[PDB]
Order: structure tokens, then C-alpha cells, then sequence
């Protein structure tokens, strides 16, 4: 019928019309967006990557573009706008092939040979690095940050990132860097210059009673439970309906807790992390004061992520009651440190602890909260660049030059395919070049001149040379010294491949019942 | 309004929304044109329905105004930056930039690299500052034909109380030294 | 807000407001006084030789009034 | 010939702030050059006639803002 | 199917250049040009190259697309 | 209050089938494309659906004639497997043909008989092509490897298909006379690999050993019971009432810790550390059971004793009133294995018989859900090979074998019914049309050519649409059971004829 | 006035595309003495008459020259050739005004990905 053909055409056309204005990235290009919602919220945006993270779309093919940026951030963390504009280039090609009269099924496995040759040719132009060498890990992460916002924070946050990975990674052949290993904390107090990389686990726990155990005399405890006490987890033997009756259960409550807090002081375990399983704000506010009198670093209803790292890093497992004399599945600590920069900030450092071979932690400080946030996103992107090299060690050019450099070569390999897919991939191999032109296209007057000029100079440049990405003009971008990892691009190859293939798998749109 | 209204955020996607904000910025700039300089015209501006004020200070005007466009918005933001510096020179930055954001989209479009028009703006800015340091042709007040008295007398002639300012010239010379 | 009105139309609008006020009060002036009659919006007659009692009770226009 | 048409003009003015000999654009060599050294030749009088004629028609039409018609 | 048809001799160009082996239109399943004997004059095909690019050149010849109401009327 | 006339009710019966038959015909065959379910009526979600049951049930049909089609395709998928997909298309393909009969104004009773005797004509031609390949043991080994390659296909799997193939073929051949449909258990959990599926030597219960409990129990003597607790244990003849104000709400929540100690006194008298119970525990009871010396093993079920009943020789029992009414358990070693992301206790010992336990590894819930039904389809069909070792040529090669012979019987046998018998056979050849576009091949060159070709010789030659070509259905291993193709015909033939007898829809 | 001129003279020396970046910038300077002249009822046309008549091509030097001048008094809106007046603002208030007026046109450009939100 006409209905499956028209929806697949419209499923392409809707998300592509979304993706048309997404070609506005790479720096100062265009006009600002004060966005008003259907509810009326003022949304003043300038950063297109967060725009893709916040992107509210009702069209479901355009809703895959949300996950496309989510998958790009979790795999590479780099070029979240880049995976979309090449997927918009995918939506360019699929229209006319249907207008030619090609099956959408054939265009689905057309995407395989584009992916298979694409990861092959980018491998041929890339050069690997050595993942025990401090220099080669340093040259690429800063060069990416030089294309990013910070340039003076790139000098300090990058060698902190290089020493961060070498704690987490093994010698050269290894794939072990997770975002669920390194916690990026926030500390009011200190500054960006006062930031510190701590070898071990540093948890962001709010710890009352600064002036606490600051020494190596420490063990750490992750408790899934709370201390059993009258009117905490035991019971009172009288009834309370009076203010005079209320005082009698308060006295027997805090009396037994004083017997509880000394036995944890007897243990040497100075840290207690309490889960979110409340009874009366699970462990009593009378109980936290007597733990603080025993100088024990405690918090209640802590987040789930803090529980996950302390079980992961040292190996801390839940134990029995301290009246039941805990089964020593608690972690062995060699530092419990409460941190105070300018008298502010509540932070726990555990230095020299056991590790499974990974999990370094950072202390990101800042004079304001905004001063925290500037270095927080900056070192986090500095982690993701080397993380691509850990998962795949190779060097390609940065700035989208291998996107067109693949395109100059792939069309030759498109001729060698000689299939029906030869015409499909070549139709997309010509669609990949658009990234300097169409990013420039959405600005002002005199429109016809610049567009194809920004793509001739690479084809004139060669399969080996093209236009520069930081000053423009034909030069070797490696001689311009602009680098990025291969996993920045080849993940953007595969993630865009499956989604637009899945658009070909769409027919006869439905809604649940 | 031009451009589609079916989409949200007042998005018109292209030359219409680039033609929208050149109208939104110039109308802000046109307010300062009436109130420009010491000869600039005073505007009676109603605050809610009955409260009014009479101003020709552009920064005071922009405190009254509530922006509904980014072209309305960023002109209020950049002018308040000069306002916390001195409060003077805030009038000049508003009027010029309305023509500038007509000229910038036409050429940053035309990239070999998009910041070259912006660096051309900054090179024009740095070309000014060099010749700004080369200026002694007009405006010396550190001396005159006699002294700072010659600066202050013409300054007290610029502020009219009649033909006077002759005895008042010596006050301004003493004030940085008293 | 965002609002701009072009020059001549406002200064002429200042003329139309002020002169119509200046019409009857010129004839309310002196021993040759007329009376400015305000009909109440809820019904009722008010006429004096003072337009300030007349104007401050009635809807005052914005531009020059 | 295929150019950023305005950016060519910007290039030709620098060669008139530095040289100023014959600098123009080529459509048949497809670049910028000295067109006398690119041998693009034509006698100068017809240009002088064109400069007078373009000035004559332009000042005349602007001198008429008042036009009288007769539909009878 | 013409979509299948452009595929086959394209693989033959990977096989062999300057083909005397192109498609058939007699549905014999024997795609040749020398055993299918579909052969024409080289001058005639070359003339077809000149004539087709002539027309695209011809419609490009002035920049005038204005009318007084009468340019096709 | 609405009596709908036959002329719309017949038309509703056809548009009820066409609007659902096109949904899954992408996913039929080797499925060059899929169906992508879009969630907007319930939530904001996106589903990739090759499962027809996800297509039929999650999109509730509002055509009452289509409601019959969803229901009869449901029971076919439940018993045999892959039944929502095949039955619904073939019923929808018949009803496109029946419109031309009503366009020619054919008696509807002729259409009822015309597909019916042709269905009898097809199954005999389907029976003639049914050939044993599970005859000898090396044949019966290689019989089930190729069929599990076909049945696990037409679904979305990354690397799962070959490892779910060779695992289940080992499970069928060990019994030698019945299939394993009695006490094998499909365990799905979070794993790190998208390829792993291994058979258990023993059986496992969900028990993450925690606070102070030992990891290995040796010389097991299992006390099997159904009495348990979650957080509540009141006294036998007494009670505790603590409410008279708003401060008692906090103290009535603190009394649940002292309720956990009374149940521990019951198990402590037994002296049996191997006590399983159907009810779960938390971090709060677990500190009390292991401190007494009697370990509480939670998340138990009937399935564990039933798996212990067949191999060891015991019985499955329940209703724990006195311990001689529940059949107890005996094991050699109790060890905790770590499978995927999850830690489970595992009662390891004698195994490998009428009872196993299949554990699945995958971090994605969507990958685990499709792998369940794909394995659920084959284990019945591999048991149907034990019932009938007659296999038949999958991929539509057996489809043309029936369309070859029914068309011949559509000519000779009837005298008026030939127009109704042919609409059967033309709809049979619509099944290679919906798959030829999926591989990209011309449907018109497919459906008539190979039907005459393999029938006149080399029936093994069939539809290899993993290449878009003609291939051999016993050399490339593309063959399925005679039983699965036999059952999907009768459900597809009946449901179309049921709503064809509908000539008055009335909506009260 | 000289910044409107001798930056465009500087713009031609740069050559290519960046010339009209300077030139449109220096063109936009002209409206400031013009609109103040209309507020002073001097109306912008003798203002562009005198200031271009001052600026010497053979003497592009300002020093104190009797061959080019750049001054203008604003309280009348007519150029009174003065250098002791209180209408001539120093370097410090002007160089920062050149920053934010340049930055405001840059400020609108800083978008990536113009979108909508439901």
C-alpha cells in the first residue's frame, strides 16, 4: 500500500529536518536559541551537545537521535554532534534510493559494506600508540581539549588525566577504563589549582564532626544494616502518648547507643556508610552524635553509587551487628581523611586501599560551584579521549578531516563493489563530505558561493590531504597537528549505521494499547 | 511574525530568524539613538501602569526593559558589563552592534574558517587600540596652553551656567590634588 | 518590554492628547468659564470649573495626559 | 568561472594597495591576474564612452521623480 | 529489472575493460555485444555525446529569463 | 443497537486481516527487514519486534474479525512454537484472494469448502515430502543441528544462535525416546557476553551468601519445606499492639526487627543447616539465621525438587505440615557459582538425564527476552522430531510443494469449486512473495519457477534467501519439522473460514 | 572618524575575506556622530562633511597636525576644533566599549544546533 512507503519516507524526512539545523555546530555559527516549551520554560541554549541531550522530540525516528547522542557519549564521549550529522547524511541518501525504487531491505545490508570498508580504511590511515607511554597519551588528550573550551586548564587537567589512567589501566595491551570506576567529585573550598588526584577511592560523603580520625588508624565499613537499639531497631517496653512518657523512652534510647558506638570505636572501623532503607531516617540522629563522639565518619541514606564503588574498590561486604562482633568482611583502610579546604567541603579520602587493579579518584575543587563545573567537564572529557585509546589505540586527524578522507577513498571502493549496494554506499559516500559546508550553511546572506567550495578543496587536496580545521586552507592536518582517537569516529560509524538501518526496519507505525 | 509557529521555541530556522533578530536588535538600538549623548532626548517610560520615569541614560532604560528576544537579551547583557566598569560608554555599544549582527551572519557563513570574520573584528579592535595609544592630536587634559586650567575651563564651558566657568576652572585642578 | 514607536507618530500623539485637554479648559478659564461635564460611567452628572477633579476621576490617557 | 566573488575583489584591492598595475580576474585562466599581462585587450575609447553614457543615464532618471502621462 | 541490469556489466567492468560484453535486449540471457552482435558506429555514439552536452549548453546561453508577457507568448 | 450488514462485515473481515498481515510479513521468512513497534499509547518507548506475540498482543486489535485471528494464532505459538507469525500471514493471504471471489460473486460456502479440501490436498503433498533425517545417531545428531539453525533464525540474535543450537541438540539425544520438556529450566540473568549458554550439572537457587555465612556446604541433607517468612512473625496465641499516637508509627516500624528472631528458634531445634524455604529474606533476617548455625536458603520453588526427583530418583512434594509429607533432598556438594553478573548457590551433584537447567547470559533485557521464545519454539519442535523424525524443507520450499499439487487437484476434482480451490493455492504462493522483496529478489520470478522446478526433480532445491538465490534445503541445512508446518496450516485455514462464515456482525 | 577610515585603509592591506570584517565594522562607527547630531539638530551631513575633509592622505599622521584633525564637540553637535573640552572621553572608557560592542555580535553567533523543545 501507499501507507508503508509514505511513513518510511516521512520517518526519514522528520528526523532529517530535525538534523538539518543540527548542522550548526563547531563554534560561532548562527543565531542563539531562547527556547520556550509548551509549558513555557525559558531555555537559553548555546551548546549543541547538551541540546542533543535535552532534545525533546515526539517523532520516534527523531527519538533515536536522542539515544544516538547518548550512545556516542557513553562510548567515545567525543563528537556527540558528529554522530548525528553523519546520520543526517544517512537520511539524505535513503530518500532517492527509494525514489530510484530500491528495497529498504537492500539498503539495510548496504550499510554493512559501508561499515566494513569504513572501519578498514580508517584503520589503514590510523597509527597506533603505546599505552604505557606517558607522552603519546598526553599529546592527544590536550590536542582535543585545545579544540574545546578550556585552554589554560588543558595544561594541568591533562597530566592529571594521564596519571589517572595509568593507575586504572594495566601495561600497554589492556581495555580497562570505566566511567563507573573514576568518580568526579565536587568540592567547594580550594580551587582548580588546588585539585588533586588521589590513588585509591575518594568518596563524596558528607561527614559531620570535622576534627575526626585523620590518620592511618582506620577501617572502612559499608553496612547494609543499622545499629540495633531501643527506639532505633529494638522496642520500648512502655507506651507513649504523653510528653512525660516521651522523655522516658528518650533516655533508654541514647543509653544503649552509647554502648554501641564504643564497640565500633573498639573495632578501628571509623567509616559507616548506611544505605537507603529508612525506618526513622534509618540510623538515629541521636546515634550519629555518639558516633561522632567516637570520631566515626558516618552518613545515612547515602546514594547508591557510593555503595557501589566501596564494594568494588576495596571489596567491602556487609557484616553482622557490632554487638554480634562483625565478621571482618569490612574493608581494611590505611587512611580515613576528612578534607577541609578554607573550612568548607565534606569529603572522605581512602589512600592506599585495596583495588581490583583500577579505580583512581580525583578531587575537583573550586572557589565557586561554577569554578568546580568548569574543570569538572574539562577533565571528564580528558578522561574519555584516553579511554578511547585504551579500548582502541590508533591516531586519526581531528576536526572531521578523516570523515571526508574516508569519503574520497570509499567511492573508489564503491566502484569495486559493483553491486546494487555499490550505488547505495556511494550515494552515502558523497553525503559524508558536507561537514564544513552545511555547518556553515545556516548563516546569513549571499548563500550560493561557499558551500561546494568547502568540499572541492579536500578532493583537490587528496586522499592524503585536505582543508585545515583550525585555520582552514589545504594542508596536512597531521602537519597541522590536530589529532583524535579512532574510536571517536568508528563508534560514530557503527552507532549511526544501526539506527538508520532500523528506520528501514520500520513499517506501519503503531501505538501501544 | 515571520517563520513557522507550529514548532516551539519561536524557531524559524534560517534567513527569517536571521531577519527576525536584526529587527529585534535594531529596535533596542533605536531607543539609544534618541537618547544619545548630552543632546540626547529624554524618554518618559511607564513602569507598570502609573509609575513613570524620565531618562536618557541607556543603561537605566535597559534595566526597565524585559527582553523577549535573544537580540533583545544579549544587548542588555553586554551593556551592563560596561555599566559595572564605569557606566559611561554603555550608549555606544548598543547602537553599533545592530548593524554588526547584520554584517556577521553574511560573512561567517562564508568561511574558509568561521572565526576569521570574528578575528577580523578583533584585528579591527586591536588596530584601534594601537592608534588609540597614538592619539595626542585631540583631548589633552593633563596640560593645555596654560595648564589643567585650560582643560577645566573648557570643561566648565561645556557645562553651562551662563558664560562662567573661569573661576570654576581652578576648582577642578585642585580637586585631584586637594 | 520590547517596544518601539517611530518618532513623529508619538510627538503628534502628544499634540492630540494635550490640545483636547486645552480645548474646554481654555473656555473654562476666568469669568468666561464654561463647565466641563463628566457623565459617570455608572451614571450621574459632574460639571465644575475645575478639570482636575474631572480628569483625575476619569481614565487619563497615556501619552501627554 | 567559479569563485567566492566578493573575496576575489578583496584580493584585487590589496594588489591595488600594493601594486595596481592591471589586477583583475580571469575567466579563461580561472584566477586573478594582470589582465594586460593576461592579454585581455580592447581599446580604451569605448570604455570612456561607456563611462560618460552610464553617468548620463543615471543622473537623468534620478532627476525625474515627476512623470506626466496622457491616456487619451 | 533495470536495477539488476546495471549491476551485472558493472561487475564485468571489474572483470574486463573496453567491453564487447554488455547487456542483451532480446531476453536470450546471453549478455554480449559481439556474440549478441549489438554493434554500432563509433562516430554515431560520439555524435550523441556532442548533441546531449549541446542542449545543456544551449539552455545556459543567456542569463535573461524575463519576459514582457511575451517571450513564449 | 448496531446491526452491521454482511457487505461491510465481509469487508471488515478482509481489512482486519490485511492490516495485520502486512505487519509481520516483513518479519516472516529469513526476514530481510523487521517490525519496529512504537510505544506511545502506554509510555514513550521503542521496540524491535520480530516476535509476532509482541506485535499481536501489545497492539490490541480493534477489528473484531482480527480478534479471532490473534487468538487462534496465540495457541499455535504456545504449543508448537513460531505460530503467531506463520498462521496470521497465511490467513491474511487467503482473505485477499477471497475478495476476488466475492468480486466474481462466488457463494461463500464454496469458499469454505474450497480451502478445506485443498487443505487436505496440501497436507498429503506435505506428507509426501516428509522424510526422516533422525534415523541413525549421527544422522539424528546432524538432524537437530540444522533445524535449530532454522528455528532460532527469523529472530534477532547476535552470536546466540549457534550456542543455543549445539546445547539443545545435546539435551534431546540423551533421553532417546522423548524430548526434554519436563524438568529443564530456562534461567535468564545478567551476563557480560552475548554468546554464552551452558548446561548445568546440578541446579541453582538465588542465594547471594552475605554477612557471615559459609560459601560451601558439604555432605548435604536437605530439609524441604514450604513454611517461611518475609518480615512478619506474630505470636501463636499472643500479639503486640503499639498505636495510640503519631509517635507510635516510628516504633511500630522498629518492631519488625524483633519479629525475625522467633522463626530462627524453630529451625535451630532441627540442627539441619540445609533448610530451603519458598519465602525470601533480607539483610535483616540473614544476620539471624546464620548466627544460629542453620542456613536459610530462599527463593526456592517446586522446580528444584522436581529437577532433583528425576535424576537422583526422588519425588517432588509439598504441603509442609509434618516432614514425612514432603519428600526430602540429598546432595553431595553445595557450592556457590558466579554466573554472569549474579551470584547464586548451586546444588551440584548427579545430573544429565530427564532434567537439566539452562542458564542465559546477557546484560540487555531485550536480548534475553527474544532468546527465551526462540529457544521456547525449538524445544517443542525438537521434541516433535522425537515424535516424527520426518523433516520438511523450510524456507518456503515445502510451500511450493503444496502449491504444486493443490493446483493440479484444483483443476481435476471439482466442478464449481475450482475458483475456491485456486484461491487457496494462489495464496500459498503469496508466501514467497513477502520474502523475495526482503532478500530483494523478484517475487514474480520466484513463485512459479521453483515450484515447477523442484517438484519435477530435486525437491531439496529450495529458497536460499540468505543469498537471494535458489539453494538446497538439505545441503544448506534449511529444513524444519514436518509437524510445525503441518500445524500452522490448519490454524491458518480454519480462522479464515471462521470469519468467512461471519455474514452478520452485530454490535450491541 | 579615523577609525572608520584608517581601519578600512588597514583592511585593504589584509587582502582577502577578513577585509570586510574590518570594513563593515568601521562602517558601523559612522552612526554615532550622526544620530547625536540629529539629537543636536545638526543632522549628520555636515558631520560627515567636515571629518572627511580633515583626514589627510599624504599626512596620515595625527601628531598635532595642522594638516589633519579628528576632534568634535558634542554639546552643540557641530565640530568645534577643540582639545581642551570636557566632551572628549579618555582611552580607558573607550577601549572597553570597543570590546563589548565587538563581543555582542560575537555573542549571537555562539549557538550550536538551533532546535525546539516540546
Amino acid at each position: 500500500r501507499d501507507k508503508p512507503a509514505q511513513i518510511r519516507f516521512s520517518n526519514i524526512s522528520a528526523a532529517k529536518a530535525v538534523a538539518d539545523a543540527i548542522r550548526t555546530s563547531l563554534g560561532p555559527k548562527g543565531m542563539d536559541k531562547m527556547i520556550q516549551d509548551g509549558k513555557g520554560d525559558v531555555t537559553i541554549t548555546n551548546d549543541g551537545a547538551t541540546i542533543l541531550k535535552q532534545m525533546q522530540v515526539l517523532h520516534p525516528a527523531a527519538r533515536m537521535l536522542v539515544e544516538l547522542s547518548k550512545a556516542q557519549d557513553i562510548e567515545a564521549g567525543d563528537g556527540t554532534t558528529s554522530v548525528v550529522i553523519i546520520a543526517g547524511s544517512l537520511l539524505d541518501s535513503c530518500t532517492k534510493l527509494l525514489q530510484k525504487g530500491i528495497h529498504p531491505t537492500i539498503i539495510s545490508e548496504s550499510f554493512q559494506k559501508a561499515l566494513e570498508k569504513g572501519i578498514e580504511i580508517l584503520t589503514d590511515m590510523s597509527r597506533p600508540v603505546e599505552l604505557s607511554d606517558r607522552e603519546t597519551l598526553l599529546n592527544s588528550a590536550t590536542t582535543s581539549l585545545n579544540s574545546k573550551v578550556v585552554s589554560q586548564y588543558s595544561s594541568l587537567l591533562s597530566p592529571m588525566s594521564v596519571n589517572a589512567v595509568m593507575k586504572v589501566i594495566d601495561p600497554a595491551t589492556a581495555t580497562s577504563v570505566d566511567l563507573r570506576d573514576i568518580k568526579i567529585v565536587k568540592k567547594l573550598g580550594g580551587t582548580i589549582d588546588d585539585c588533586e588526584l588521589v590513588e585509591g577511592l575518594v568518596l563524596t560523603q558528607k561527614v559531620s564532626n570535622s576534627g575526626i580520625t585523620r590518620v592511618e588508624k582506620a577501617k572502612i565499613g559499608l553496612i547494609q544494616f543499622c545499629l540495633s537499639a531501643p527506639k532505633t531497631d529494638m522496642d520500648n517496653q512502655i507506651v507513649v502518648s504523653d510528653y512525660a512518657q516521651m522523655d522516658r523512652v528518650l533516655r533508654e534510647e541514647r543509653a544503649y547507643i552509647l554502648n554501641l558506638v564504643k564497640q565500633i570505636k573498639k573495632t578501628g572501623c571509623n567509616v559507616l556508610l548506611i544505605q537507603k532503607s529508612i525506618l526513622r531516617d534509618a540510623l538515629s540522629d541521636l546515634a550519629l552524635h555518639f558516633l561522632n563522639k567516637m570520631k566515626i565518619m558516618v552518613i545515612k541514606d547515602i546514594e547508591r553509587e557510593d555503595i557501589e564503588f566501596i564494594c568494588k574498590t576495596i571489596g567491602t561486604k556487609p557484616v553482622a551487628h557490632i554487638d554480634q562482633f562483625t565478621a571482618d568482611m569490612l574493608g581494611s583502610a590505611e587512611l580515613a581523611e576528612e578534607v577541609n579546604l578554607n573550612g568548607s567541603g565534606k569529603l572522605l579520602k581512602i589512600t592506599g586501599c585495596a583495588s581490583p587493579g583500577k579505580t583512581v579518584t580525583i578531587v575537583v575543587r573550586g572557589s565557586n560551584k561554577l569554578v568546580i563545573e568548569e574543570a569538572e567537564r574539562s577533565i571528564h572529557d580528558a578522561l574519555c579521549v584516553i579511554r578511547c585509546l585504551v579500548k582502541k589505540r590508533a591516531l586519526i586527524a581531528g576536526g572531521g578531516a578523516p570523515e571526508i578522507e574516508l569519503a574520497l577513498r570509499l567511492t573508489e571502493y564503491s566502484r569495486t563493489l559493483s553491486g546494487m549496494e555499490s550505488y547505495c554506499v556511494r550515494a552515502f559516500a558523497d553525503a559524508m563530505e558536507v561537514i564544513p559546508s552545511t555547518l556553515a550553511e545556516n548563516a546569513g546572506l549571499n548563500p550560493i558561493s561557499t558551500v561546494t567550495e568547502l568540499r572541492n578543496r579536500h578532493a583537490q587536496g587528496e586522499k592524503t590531504a585536505g582543508i585545515n580545521v583550525r585555520k582552514g586552507g589545504i594542508s596536512n592536518i597531521l602537519e597541522e597537528l590536530v589529532v583524535q582517537p579512532l574510536l571517536v569516529s568508528v563508534s560514530a560509524l557503527t552507532l549511526a549505521t544501526e539506527t538508520v538501518r532500523s528506520i528501514l526496519k520500520i513499517d506501519d507505525v503503531v501505538n501501544t494499547r | 511574525m515571520e517563520g513557522p509557529l507550529s514548532v516551539f521555541g519561536d524557531r524559524s530556522t534560517g534567513e527569517t530568524i536571521r531577519s527576525q533578530n536584526v529587527m529585534a536588535a535594531a529596535s533596542i538600538a533605536n531607543i539609544v539613538k534618541s537618547s544619545l549623548g548630552p543632546v540626547g532626548l529624554d524618554k518618559m517610560l511607564v513602569d507598570d501602569i502609573g509609575d513613570v520615569t524620565i531618562t536618557n541614560d541607556g543603561a537605566t532604560i535597559l534595566k526597565l526593559l524585559e527582553v523577549e528576544h535573544p537580540a533583545a537579551k544579549v544587548l542588555c547583557e553586554l551593556a551592563d558589563l560596561q555599566d559595572k566598569e564605569v557606566g559611561d560608554g554603555t550608549t555606544s555599544v548598543v547602537i553599533i552592534a545592530a548593524e554588526l549582527l547584520k554584517n556577521a551572519d553574511e560573512l561567517v557563513k562564508q568561511k574558509i574558517h568561521p572565526t576569521s570574520v570574528i578575528s577580523g573584528y578583533r584585528l579591527a579592535c586591536k588596530e584601534a587600540v594601537r592608534y588609540i595609544n597614538e592619539n595626542l592630536i585631540v583631548n589633552t587634559d593633563e596640560l593645555g596652553r596654560d595648564c589643567l586650567i585650560n582643560a577645566a575651563k573648557t570643561s566648565m564651558s561645556s557645562k553651562i551656567i551662563g558664560i562662567n566657568g573661569d573661576f570654576f576652572a581652578n576648582m577642578v585642578v585642585d580637586a585631584v590634588l586637594a | 518590554n520590547t517596544k518601539r514607536e517611530s518618532g513623529r507618530k508619538v510627538q503628534s500623539g502628544n499634540i492630540n492628547a494635550a490640545k483636547t485637554i486645552a480645548d474646554i479648559i481654555r473656555t473654562c478659564l476666568g469669568p468666561k468659564s464654561m463647565m466641563k461635564m463628566l457623565l459617570d460611567p455608572m451614571g450621574g452628572i459632574v460639571m465644575t470649573n475645575d478639570g482636575n477633579a474631572i480628569l483625575r476621576e476619569i481614565q487619563v490617557q497615556h501619552p501627554a495626559a | 568561472a567559479g569563485f567566492d566573488a566578493t573575496n576575489i575583489l578583496n584580493k584585487l584591492r590589496a594588489r591595488h594597495a600594493q601594486g595596481g598595475t592591471w589586477y583583475g580576474v580571469d575567466i579563461n585562466n580561472e584566477d586573478i591576474a594582470d589582465n594586460f599581462e593576461a592579454f585581455v585587450w580592447e581599446p580604451a575609447m569605448v570604455r570612456i564612452n561607456a563611462l560618460t553614457a552610464a553617468s548620463e543615464a543615471a543622473c537623468l532618471i534620478v532627476s525625474v521623480d515627476e512623470t506626466i502621462k496622457n491616456p487619451r | 529489472n533495470p536495477i539488476q541490469t546495471m549491476t551485472e556489466v558493472r561487475a564485468r567492468q571489474v572483470k574486463e575493460m573496453n567491453p564487447a560484453l554488455g547487456i542483451d535486449c532480446l531476453h536470450k540471457g546471453t549478455n554480449d555485444m559481439k556474440q549478441q552482435h549489438v554493434i554500432e558506429t563509433l562516430i554515431g555514439k560520439k555524435q550523441q555525446i556532442s548533441l546531449a552536452t549541446q542542449m545543456v549548453r544551449m539552455i545556459l546561453k543567456i542569463d535573461d529569463i524575463r519576459k514582457p508577457g511575451e517571450s513564449e507568448e | 443497537a448496531d446491526e452491521e450488514r454482511a457487505e461491510t462485515a465481509r469487508l471488515t473481515s478482509f481489512i482486519g486481516a490485511i492490516a495485520i498481515g502486512d505487519l509481520v510479513k516483513s518479519t516472516l521468512g529469513p526476514k530481510g527487514m523487521d517490525k519496529i513497534l512504537l510505544s506511545s499509547g502506554r509510555d514513550a518507548s521503542l521496540m524491535v519486534t520480530n516476535d509476532g506475540a509482541t506485535i499481536l498482543k501489545n497492539i490490541g486489535v480493534d477489528n473484531p474479525a482480527a480478534k479471532v485471528l490473534v487468538d487462534m494464532s496465540r495457541v499455535q505459538d504456545d504449543e508448537v512454537g513460531d505460530g503467531t507469525t506463520s498462521v496470521t500471514v497465511l490467513a491474511a493471504e487467503l482473505l485477499r484472494e477471497a475478495e476476488s471471489l466475492i468480486a466474481k460473486k462466488i457463494h461463500p460456502q464454496t469458499i469454505i469448502a474450497g480451502w478445506r479440501e485443498a487443505t487436505k490436498a496440501a497436507r498429503e503433498a506435505l506428507l509426501s515430502s516428509a522424510v526422516d533425517h533422525g534415523s541413525d545417531e549421527v544422522k539424528f545428531r546432524q538432524d537437530l543441528m540444522n533445524i535449530a539453525g532454522t528455528t532460532l533464525s527469523s529472530k534477532l540474535l547476535t552470536h546466540h544462535k549457534d550456542h543455543f543450537t549445539k546445547l539443545a541438540v545435546e539435551a534431546v539425544l540423551r533421553l532417546k525416546g522423548s524430548g526434554n520438556l519436563e524438568a529443564i529450566h530456562i534461567i535468564k540473568k545478567l551476563g557480560g557476553s552475548l554468546a554464552d549458554s551452558y548446561l548445568d550439572e546440578g541446579f541453582l537457587l538465588d542465594k547471594k551468601i552475605g554477612v557471615n555465612q559459609p560459601k560451601r556446604i558439604e555432605n548435604a541433607k536437605i530439609l524441604i519445606a514450604n513454611t517461611g517468612m518475609d518480615t512478619d512473625k506474630i505470636k501463636i496465641f499472643g500479639s503486640r499492639v503499639r498505636v495510640d499516637s503519631t509517635a507510635k508509627v516510628a516504633e511500630i516500624e522498629h518492631a519488625e526487627k524483633e519479629k525475625m528472631k522467633e522463626k530462627v528458634e524453630r529451625i535451630l531445634k532441627h540442627g539441619i543447616n540445609c533448610f530451603i524455604n519458598r519465602q525470601l529474606i533480607y539483610n535483616y533476617p540473614e544476620q539471624l539465621f546464620g548466627a544460629a548455625g542453620v542456613m536459610a536458603i530462599e527463593h526456592a520453588d517446586f522446580a528444584g525438587v522436581e529437577r532433583l526427583a528425576l535424576v537422583t530418583g526422588g519425588e517432588i512434594a509439598s504441603t509442609f505440615d509434618h516432614p514425612e509429607l514432603v519428600k526430602l533432598g540429598s546432595c553431595k556438594l553445595i557450592e556457590e557459582v558466579m554466573i554472569g553478573e549474579d551470584k547464586l548457590i548451586h546444588f551440584s551433584g548427579v545430573a544429565l538425564g530427564e532434567a537439566c537447567t539452562i542458564v542465559l547470559r546477557g546484560a540487555t533485557q531485550q536480548i534475553l527476552d527474544e532468546a527465551e521464545r526462540s529457544l521456547h519454539d525449538a524445544l517443542c519442535v525438537l521434541a516433535q522430531t522425537v515424535k516424527d523424525s520426518r523433516t520438511v524443507y523450510g524456507g518456503g520450499c515445502s510451500e511450493m510443494l503444496m502449491a504444486h499439487a493443490v493446483t493440479q487437484l484444483a483443476n481435476r476434482t471439482p466442478g464449481k469449486e475450482a475458483v475456491a480451490m485456486e484461491s487457496y493455492a494462489k495464496a500459498l504462493r503469496m508466501l514467497p512473495t513477502i520474502i523475495a522483496d526482503n532478500a530483494g529478489y523478484d517475487s514474480a520470478d520466484l513463485v512459479a519457477q521453483l515450484r515447477a522446478a523442484h517438484s519435477e526433480g530435486n525437491t531439496t532445491a529450495g529458497l536460499d534467501m540468505r543469498e537471494g538465490t535458489i539453494g538446497d534445503m538439505a545441503i544448506l541445512g534449511i529444513t524444519e519439522s514436518f509437524q510445525v508446518k503441518r500445524q500452522v496450516l490448519l490454524s491458518a485455514a480454519e480462522a479464515a473460514e471462521v470469519i468467512l462464515r461471519v455474514d452478520n456482525i452485530i454490535k450491541a | 572618524a579615523a577609525l572608520s577610515i584608517y581601519l578600512e585603509n588597514y583592511a585593504t592591506s589584509m587582502g582577502s575575506r577578513e577585509q570586510l570584517a574590518i570594513a563593515e565594522f568601521a562602517r558601523s562607527l559612522l552612526v554615532i556622530p550622526n544620530t547625536l547630531a540629529v539629537n543636536a539638530a545638526q543632522d549628520s551631513t555636515d558631520l560627515v562633511a567636515k571629518l572627511r575633509a580633515f583626514h589627510n592622505e599624504a599626512q596620515v599622521n595625527p601628531e598635532r597636525k595642522n594638516l589633519k584633525w579628528i576632534g568634535l564637540d558634542l554639546s552643540n553637535g557641530k565640530p568645534r576644533d577643540n582639545k581642551q573640552a570636557g566632551v572628549f572621553e579618555p582611552t580607558i572608557v573607550k577601549v572597553k566599549s570597543l570590546k563589548f560592542a565587538t563581543e555582542a555580535a560575537i555573542t549571537i553567533l555562539r549557538i550550536d544546533d538551533l532546535i525546539k523543545l516540546h
